[PDB]
């Protein structure tokens, strides 16, 4: 992984040593080069993972997340450079450095071979994230609750597992895993191993930090939060469930119920959301509830669907935040009903809205549909009755996805808004860089299906 | 082009035309136009391409994996032996998936080929599909996403003990 | 109370005696 | 038809049940009944790829028609007589089923008359 | 909000239109329309305004019973089949300011005249604002009626978005 | 905008009512908060539960598609009452009669279909006859097991 | 119930501006100022060549040398065989049916 | 085989070319609509060659050209089923679309987005041919949901109009409820069988097929607007008239029926499913034919006519005559598409007036539109030997003589009489009587695009049923023996409908006041289902979502 870690580090000297007006040109050009080289990780074998060294490895699960992570950095730079134009040079460079350090932690987090190394990097990602959202945001209980009920119990459980098993290396755990027998102490080990990831997904009932975070965050913060940071919870659960069997058989039930019901609740809430960024944030809770279900029932089909859903959602949700940001940069408001009939004024940007909406409601054969379908098939075997809940969710999702399109793009334009300038080349390029790779992945879906393929 | 034993096809029997009309058959005149306009130029282009491939002939091979000891022969917690047994089991698991795929394609081709008489004429293909699916189910079903050679072996022993217990009951 | 009963059954140590 | 008014409004005991019948031995009141002869063989119907519901006691006329329809292309009007032979054979087949219903009906009426007579 | 007269006349029109929906044929509608007028002409000179209001109230209850469930609607009226059909085609005039100069150069005569209107708008604004100040009682307007231009050379206050509104068939 | 112009807690004394009413551009007589229960409406006005479709379409609204005027207080559930969603307009048929007529029709049909199933129409014919033991082999029957023959006779 | 003199006057003044505005939407003669059976057979011929012949060459090449070279990619329903038919591959003659009863 | 397969695929590839060349590659904006119309015209010809080969020898193919994805023991390939149903429907769909596109060149002439309109119509057609040629459920699902999205984009064509957006979202809502059943069938087949391929499903031929077929029936209910999920089809009249012609004839609405036809090998053996589809079709055909009796919008009458015919097709499925249901699809496409184009001819000439109460006196003023309308109406009502008689008449005979639910049989016969009444209603109020339209007469139908497009469908509505029925191989044993009162029932009840309708339509000219009965109001307001349901359910869901 050093071929990716070191060049990512070199983005920092590049940004700080660049000419005053070239900081966006240099960082974007060179982060795209790093993203290009990330395709070399697709050297995946049918039996073995790609094991670089004693610290880092890459299987079919972390590879697509790594490529998504490295693709996002250049996109985040384009999305940010307009609203940071008036910031001074040193604060521009500090913002870019925060994005680079977040990529550095992320690529190591997805490739850490030892779970305690994963945990340390998994928590370091919050330092640049909180700085980004606070220092460049628009305007306590959850930090305290999350650490109390998530981060700290996970640390104790991992340390306890290492004492008992003798290792936390993931390859070693694949061969030395022992069954988890029923006991009250094992019930707390199970919860301690999962609650930190459930909060970050987020699990329904623990999700209200996400709409709040998205409302305050700048565009880059929302992009990485929606595309990659949520998937740390999914990735962590996909790994740590290896050592939680067979206790997951019954411990999953309350969390499956929360997700299956949470799907319909958060989808329904999207119909009544008055703020675009909140609507997308609740849409992410609904989509991620499918990933939680898929991880918990742990079947070969549910894991392939979960991997595709995480990748597909990352591109789609990030694209939707960029679309909502392009409106905000004109009308300076997040309210969905304020600016209507925008298709009359911005015809091409309306096409992006349509394509983003179509992937959001999982139109076949988008990878949004493939991932969603695989989970629906797997949960039907788990219990035939689940098809009703999954089916209803598909209906409501199409309703709010098209409601968002109809409210903002269709109808009559708002008379008094007269600063709707034509879409810049920067914005159109930003949208096509989300949707083109997303639609191209339909041609070769196998590379985002994960290691169970 | 492909092994006719792995993907068999019964001998073809097309009946000779027996026209009982005097109107010309338009499909015979469209066949000659197709051969003249579509097939022949396509064949010529391919023959040119194949001549170039003949000039430069090079080979690729089918990888052969030697057999290594099964997980049953591995000592507990011996990762080095477990690693090779586990990797071999995964290769065999993937091959068995393609064996079921081959038998499913035989069955599907038979259904289309036999037409309205498929229920009677595809009995052999259905029987072979039924048996292989059973064997595949016994090996691999219900293992879970975190499947392994260990979990497959544990499933086998559970089934073997039940069979041994049922043999005594009889 | 529930935790205390759980620890009594499972033998959870509050002030564990040093061993290693 | 009228036959439904009898079963549902009148006495159903003397009306045939379409799902159950025949409820009498095929030789009752019938000294020496010849079997139906099948002209087409199983291989012929198999090779012709007749639909299963078409593989009845008229299949040989259908096989003849399907062959003529194939040999007369593109003349899509050249097999009227063959089409009619198949159609007429099916008409005779249906009448046979109409007689089976009528025979069962009279037998059920006959059974009713005896029971009264025995009573 | 509406006088008694305005309510009697609005019922008269509404009753006739619903009658048209029933009768369909023009001779039949003409016959029954004259009978309906004779009913409105029976109590035209009702003086007792308590009696008149009772007559109107009963008339409206009779209308509700007799109305057509699917009355005729002019195609471009609210609820008609062409209502707002062409709204997607109405682009506000301020969008022309954002045209690329190469787009503007295809219509030199048009965009020259457009400058004159923009100039006329700018030079009139102060006088329009002043006129509304000196005619508006303290506390703000009591109604939404706007005044005309009272001098020569003045334009009626707040005219821009009425005069330059999109055409009803903009393409 | 300032905190004085933003929504506040439920008003207690009448003086807060007057200030809240002026904040929402309403007269004191029209202003009425939601019930001071636990929902969290605050002092946001409770306005008539009517869809935007009921408003006069010919008036020059500042928002023609929403039929709203600038500065006018918005109904709490405005996004539910837009013209694309819930309509509450008067109907020519009373609501309760509509429901009874519609339910009565569906109930009668479902009943008659049940009757039609229990007394099905059919023609006076015996079962259709097939040769070769009711096409035992064609229907996929086991060729090694001998089938108990079915025999059909002439009539 | 008519216009007041004030209302009449404002409408007249707006009417005059609106009609002048509408007249100004007319294009001048030079606008837009832009920058710098045989026929019936040619289009059908060119269209047939570019949209039927070229695609069919590509598709026929694709099917003949890449799709039909793999097993079970194009599966035919086997031809119907009627009594009396002759099989090309083997020359086998299919015997006629029995003799029918008179009907 | 080599010419059969190459021409089958070039038919589909030819249709995607005008979409592909939209990316600046000798793209002539000059006349893009004419370019797209020409592609449909050539695709029809190339699709006639495989159809002729099938008519001749019954040749049938499966083309599984591209291997897309393998999920363990489930191979997914792009596979095309060039069979009976594909070979007959594709030429019919292309022929009708060819006329609708030529009609649209005149109807949508002034629309500034004429090019985008033809792109959407072409996409609508491509996604429908993916549906009908699909050999696996996943590929079918692509076409299934593709037509639904194109309906949304075309129903809401005039996106500034709030009712257009509401109708477009309504279509998505009802269709997505049906798609619950579609994914239910996909989940059951994968789990119980091990496939999404039609060949392996029919080879295994499961007996406990109640759950998968209920799912498929639910999907058909939404897509073909059967009772319960029906309101969206009449609301789809918000779209431009050419959209309704394509939506209601050779696309979308018949996909639901087509799905059940493709699975007849399973429904043949499930009498429980046959009962359900029979009853569902009978209530649909009767209920919507009743609604059409009192509608005044000429497009709504024809929309309820389609729902009534779709109900008849569903009845034909429930009596185990999948091949007669398919024939009705093909015949119905010819004259139902023509009727919409005749209505658009009237609507255009009366400056977008759609209320028949404002028409009248058009019989002589529009002689060619009148001729097509009468021909179309007679075909719809089963006039002997026109296109509609060659399917509808057989369906009634088959139902009359089947072991069947008696109430369903009765409701179907009454709906046949109602077909004559609302057909008489259009002709009476549109063509006859005296002009009731405004005084500035702009009636003009002398446009070659208008005449030619209608003319080709008029020829179809005369001889297509005869030509098709005399070429298709027999796959059943038709019932040809029955009493005279069962043989002529369709003709009699259709004639009584005309007699009854003429009496009622002539009563409207009397100088007598007219009061509304509860039955009249029930018919006018569509049985109140939209009013109660489209206010109650949105309220209940939206009101709980906020809290
Ligand atoms: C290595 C390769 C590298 C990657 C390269 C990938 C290709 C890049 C394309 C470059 C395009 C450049 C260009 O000239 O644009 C032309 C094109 C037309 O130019 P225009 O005339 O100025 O109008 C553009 C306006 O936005 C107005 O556009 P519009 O409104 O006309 O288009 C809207 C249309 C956009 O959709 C389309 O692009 C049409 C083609 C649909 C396929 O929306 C839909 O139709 C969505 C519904 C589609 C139905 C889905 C059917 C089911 C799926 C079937 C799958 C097949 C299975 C077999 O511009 C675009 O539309 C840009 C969108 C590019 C995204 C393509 C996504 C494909 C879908
Ligand atoms: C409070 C729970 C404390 C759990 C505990 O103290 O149990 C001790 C147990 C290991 O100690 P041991 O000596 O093995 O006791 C015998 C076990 N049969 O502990 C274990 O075996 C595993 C301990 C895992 C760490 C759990 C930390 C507490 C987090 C529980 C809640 C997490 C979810 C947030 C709510
Ligand atoms: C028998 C076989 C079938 C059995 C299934 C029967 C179940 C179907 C029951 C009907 C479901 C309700 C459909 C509501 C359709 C709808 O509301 O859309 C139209 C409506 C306004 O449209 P309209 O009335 O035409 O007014 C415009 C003209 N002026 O639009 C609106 O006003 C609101 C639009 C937003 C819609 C929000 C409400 C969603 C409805 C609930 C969906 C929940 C999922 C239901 C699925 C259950 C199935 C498991
Ligand atoms: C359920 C399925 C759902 C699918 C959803 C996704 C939809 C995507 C759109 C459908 C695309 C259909 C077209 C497929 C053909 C393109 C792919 C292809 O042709 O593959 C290469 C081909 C052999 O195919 P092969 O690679 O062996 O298949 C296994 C792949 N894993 O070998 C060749 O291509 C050689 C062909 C030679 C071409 C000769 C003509 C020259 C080229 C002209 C154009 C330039
Ligand atoms: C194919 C044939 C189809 C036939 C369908 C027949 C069944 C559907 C019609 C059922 C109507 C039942 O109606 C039920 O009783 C009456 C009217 O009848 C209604 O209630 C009211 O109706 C009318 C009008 O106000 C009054 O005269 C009556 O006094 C009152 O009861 C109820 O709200 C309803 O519950
Ligand atoms: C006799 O030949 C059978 C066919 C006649 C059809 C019967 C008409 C419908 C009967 C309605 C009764 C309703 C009871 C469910």
């Amino acid at each position: 992984m050093l071929k990716y870690i070191i060049p990512t580090i070199m983005l920092m000297p590049l940004t700080w040593l660049s000419k005053n007006n070239m900081i966006w040109v240099n960082s974007t050009a060179h982060s795209l080069l790093i993203s290009f080289t990330s395709l070399l990780l697709m050297n995946q074998f049918g039996d073995n993972s790609l094991n670089f060294s004693l610290l880092f490895f890459s299987d079919s699960l972390s590879t697509p997340l790594l490529i998504l992570t490295m693709w996002l950095l250049p996109l985040m730079l384009m999305a940010s450079q307009h609203h940071l134009s008036k910031e001074n040079l040193t604060r521009k460079k500090l913002f870019i450095t925060m994005l680079i350090s977040l990529q550095l932690f992320l690529i190591m987090t997805f490739t850490a071979m030892e779970l305690i190394l994963f945990y340390i990097l998994f928590e370091a990602t919050l330092v640049p994230t909180l700085i980004i959202i606070t220092r460049w945001g628009n305007q306590g209980l959850y930090f305290l609750f999350y650490t109390l009920a998530g981060s700290l119990p996970l640390l104790v459980a991992l340390i306890y597992i290492q004492n008992t098993v003798g290792s936390l290396n993931f390859l070693m755990l694949q061969y030395w895993v022992q069954p988890v027998h029923n006991s009250w102490s094992n019930v707390f080990m199970w919860l301690a191993c999962m609650m930190a990831f459930m909060v970050k997904m987020p699990l329904y009932g623990l999700h209200l930090w996400l709409p709040k975070a998205h409302v305050e965050a700048p565009i880059a913060g929302s992009m990485v939060l929606a595309a990659v940071l949520l998937k740390l919870g999914g990735y962590g659960m996909l790994r740590i469930t290896l050592i939680l069997n067979p206790m997951t058989d019954f411990m999953a039930y309350p969390f499956i119920m929360l997700s299956l019901w949470g799907m319909i609740m958060t989808s329904s809430i999207c119909l009544r959301q008055t703020d675009l960024k909140s609507l997308i944030a609740y849409s992410s809770v609904s989509h991620m509830a499918l990933v939680i279900v898929a991880i918990l029932i742990q079947t070969p089909w549910s894991y392939m669907g979960a991997t595709a859903l995480m990748i597909a959602h990352g591109l789609t949700s990030s694209m939707l935040f960029c679309l909502a940001n392009s409106n905000y940069e004109r009308i300076h408001s997040r309210t969905m009903i304020l600016a209507r009939g925008l298709q009359t004024l911005l015809p091409l940007m309306a096409t992006w809205w349509l394509l983003a909406s179509l992937t959001n409601l999982a139109l076949p054969p988008t990878i949004n549909l493939i991932g969603e379908l695989f989970v629906v098939m797997s949960t039907f075997s788990w219990s035939n009755i689940t098809i009703i809940l999954m089916g209803v969710n598909m209906v409501i999702t199409a309703l709010y996805s098209l409601y968002m399109l109809i409210m903002t793009q269709r109808g009559k334009y708002t008379y008094h808004i007269n600063n709707i300038s034509p879409s810049f080349t920067r914005e159109n390029a930003l949208m096509s860089l989300h949707i083109l790779p997303l639609l191209l992945l339909t041609l070769n879906p196998k590379i985002i299906l994960g290691p169970l393929y | 082009s492909w092994d006719k034993d792995v993907y068999p096809e019964p001998p073809r029997r097309t009946p000779a035309p027996s026209p009982q009309t005097s109107l010309p058959n338009p499909i015979t005149y469209l066949t000659k136009a197709f051969d003249l306009l579509v097939d022949r130029p396509v064949t010529l282009v391919r023959e040119f391409i194949e001549r170039q491939h003949a000039k430069n002939k090079y080979y690729y091979y089918h990888r052969e994996f030697r057999r290594v000891p099964d997980i049953t022969e591995c000592q507990e917690k011996d990762v080095l032996c477990m690693f090779e047994a586990e990797m071999q089991w995964r290769r065999d698991y993937k091959v068995d998936q393609e064996i079921v795929n081959i038998i499913q394609e035989r069955l599907k081709a038979c259904q289309q080929r036999e037409g309205e008489s498929h229920r009677q004429n595809c009995a052999k293909e259905l029987e072979q599909f039924t048996q292989v699916v059973k064997a595949y189910q016994d090996r691999y079903h219900d293992l879970g996403a975190h499947y392994s050679a260990r979990k497959c072996l544990a499933k086998q022993k559970q089934r073997m003990l039940a069979e041994r217990k049922a043999a005594k009951e009889a | 109370a529930a935790l205390v009963k759980m620890g009594q059954l499972e033998g959870w140590q509050v002030f564990a005696e040093p061993k290693v | 038809g009228a036959h439904l008014a009898r079963r549902y409004l009148g006495d159903a005991s003397v009306e045939p049940d379409p799902l159950r019948m025949p409820t009498f031995p095929p030789d009752y009141g019938f000294p020496e009944r010849k079997e139906r002869e099948m002209v087409a063989t199983q291989q012929e119907m198999n090779d012709a790829q007749l639909v299963l519901q078409q593989r009845d006691y008229c299949a040989h006329y259908l096989i003849r028609f399907l062959k003529c329809k194939r040999d007369s292309f593109p003349n899509f009007l050249a097999c009227k007589h063959e089409r009619h032979d198949w159609d007429y054979c099916e008409h005779l087949d249906y009448v046979k089923r109409m007689k089976e219903f009528e025979r069962e009906r009279r037998l059920l009426q006959r059974k009713k008359r005896r029971e009264q007579r025995e009573a | 909000y509406l006088t008694h007269q305005q309510k009697v006349l609005r019922l008269y029109k509404r009753a006739l239109r619903h009658l048209e929906s029933w009768c369909i044929h023009r001779d039949k509608y003409r016959y029954f329309a004259c009978l309906l007028r004779a009913r409105f002409d029976e109590h035209k000179n009702e003086k007792d305004m308590v009696k008149a209001t009772q007559l109107l109230r009963e008339a409206e209850e009779e209308f509700w019973h007799g109305q057509h469930p699917q009355p005729y609607i002019f195609p471009e009226s609210p609820g008609g089949t062409s209502y707002e059909r062409y709204e997607c085609y109405k682009v506000p005039e301020w969008c022309l300011d954002d045209w690329h100069p190469s787009e503007k150069a295809m219509y030199p005569d048009y965009f020259a005249k457009r400058e004159q209107w923009k100039k006329l708008r700018r030079e009139s604004w102060e006088r329009e604002v002043k006129q509304l100040q000196e005619e508006t009682p303290v506390g703000g307007p009591r109604t939404e009626a706007l005044p005309p231009a009272r001098k020569q050379g003045d334009l009626p206050p707040l005219w821009w978005h009425i005069v330059t509104r999109p055409r009803e068939r903009p393409m | 905008i300032t905190k004085d112009m933003l929504p506040g807690p439920y008003p207690k004394t009448p003086e807060e009512r007057a200030a809240a009413a002026k904040k929402y551009n309403m007269r004191v007589e029209d202003y009425e908060p939601y019930p001071d229960d636990g929902t969290g409406y605050g002092d946001y006005p409770k306005l008539p539960d009517r869809s935007q479709q009921e408003r006069d379409p010919w008036y020059d609204w500042d928002h023609p598609d929403l039929r709203l005027n600038w500065g006018e207080p918005m109904h709490w559930d405005l996004d539910m009452y837009i013209r694309n969603r819930v309509d509450t307009s008067p109907t020519p048929v009373n609501w309760n009669l509509m429901c009874k007529h519609l339910f009565g029709f569906v109930a009668f049909m479902l009943f008659m279909f049940w009757v039609g199933e229990t007394y099905p129409a059919y023609q006076p014919v015996g079962p259709k006859q097939y040769p070769y033991n009711n096409l035992y082999l064609e229907r996929g029957g086991d060729p090694n097991k001998e089938p108990e023959p079915v025999v059909h006779y002439e009539i | 119930s008519g216009y007041t003199p004030e209302e009449k006057l404002r409408l007249q003044q707006l009417r005059e501006l609106r009609r002048r505005w509408l007249k100004d939407q007319e294009l001048s003669p030079r606008e837009p100022v832009l920058p710098p059976v045989i026929y019936k057979t040619y289009r059908h011929s060119i269209f047939a060549f570019t949209h039927v012949l070229i695609p069919v060459w590509i598709i026929h090449y694709y099917l003949k040398y890449h799709v039909t070279t793999k097993p079970y990619t194009i599966v035919e329903k086997k031809p119907r065989i009627f009594p009396g038919d002759t099989i090309l591959e083997t020359g086998e003659v299919i015997p006629p049916m029995k003799e029918f009863p008179d009907q | 085989m080599n010419m059969f397969s190459s021409l089958s695929l070039v038919t589909l590839l030819l249709l995607t070319m005008p979409i592909m060349m939209m990316s600046f590659n000798t793209y002539k904006p000059s006349n893009y609509p004419l370019y797209v119309k020409t592609a449909i015209s050539y695709a029809f010809i190339t699709s006639m060659i495989p159809t002729m080969m099938f008519i001749h020898s019954g040749q049938e193919l499966i083309i599984s050209n591209w291997h897309w994805l393998t999920i363990q023991t489930l191979k997914l390939s792009l596979s095309f089923k060039m069979d009976y149903f594909s070979m007959m429907f594709i030429p019919v769909a292309l022929f009708v679309t060819w006329s609708i596109m030529e009609f649209s060149m005149w109807y949508m002439y002034s629309d500034p987005n004429i090019n985008k309109f033809f792109k959407y119509l072409l996409l609508f057609l491509i996604t429908m041919l993916i549906l009908v040629t699909a050999n696996n459920l996943f590929q079918l699902f692509i076409g299934w949901e593709g037509v639904g999205i194109m309906s949304f984009l075309l129903i809401g064509w005039w996106y500034g109009r709030a009712d257009a957006n509401t109708a477009a979202l309504q279509a998505i809502l009802y269709n997505r409820i049906g798609d619950i059943g579609f994914i239910l069938a996909m989940a059951w087949f994968l789990t119980n069988l091990n496939t999404w391929d039609l060949q392996q499903i029919f080879m295994l031929n499961p007996s406990d097929s109640n759950m998968p077929l209920i799912g498929l029936a639910l999907a058909a209910t939404g897509k073909s607007a059967q009772f319960g999920l029906h309101p969206w089809l009449p609301s789809a009249m918000e779209g431009p008239t050419p959209v309704s012609a394509l939506l209601h004839s050779s696309t979308m609405v018949v996909a639901g029926i087509f799905l059940l036809i493709r699975f007849y090998p399973l429904t043949e053996n499930n009498k429980y499913i046959q009962s359900i589809t029979l009853c569902l079709g009978a209530i649909t055909t009767l209920f919507t034919a009743m609604c059409a009796l009192t509608q005044n919008d000429i497009k709504k009458i024809i929309a309820f006519s389609t729902s009534s015919q779709l109900g008849l097709m569903m009845v034909t499925i429930g009596i185990n005559q999948p091949y007669l249901a398919f024939l009705h699809i093909c015949t119905h496409a010819f004259f139902k598409a023509m009727l919409f184009m005749c209505s658009g001819s009237i609507i255009h000439s009366l400056n977008d007036e759609q209320d028949i109460r404002k028409m009248g006196g058009l019989f002589k003023a529009m002689p060619f539109t009148t001729t097509a309308l009468i021909v179309g109406s007679l075909a719809l009502t089963g006039m002997p030997f026109l296109t509609g008689f060659y399917s509808k008449d057989l369906i009634i005979e088959a139902a009359n003589t089947s072991y069947t639910n008696a109430w369903a049989l009765l409701m179907t016969l009454i709906a046949t009489s109602f077909t004559a009444i609302y057909s008489t209603r259009i002709i009476f109020f549109a063509l006859l009587g005296q002009p009731r339209f405004p005084t500035l007469v702009n009636i003009n139908e002398n446009n070659p695009l208008l005449i030619n497009s209608i003319k080709r469908l008029l020829i179809g509505s005369l001889f297509a049923g005869y030509i098709i029925s005399n070429n298709i191989p027999p796959t059943t044993i038709p019932q040809m023996t029955m009493p005279y009162y069962l043989k002529t029932t369709a003709l009699i009840v259709t004639i009584l409908g005309f007699i009854l309708a003429l009496e009622i339509s002539n009563m409207t000219k009397n100088l007598k006041y007219h009061y509304p009965s509860n039955a009249f109001k029930f018919s006018t307001l569509l049985g109140y289902f939209p009013t109660i349901m489209h206010r109650l359910a949105p309220y209940m869901n939206l009101s709980m979502s906020q809290k």
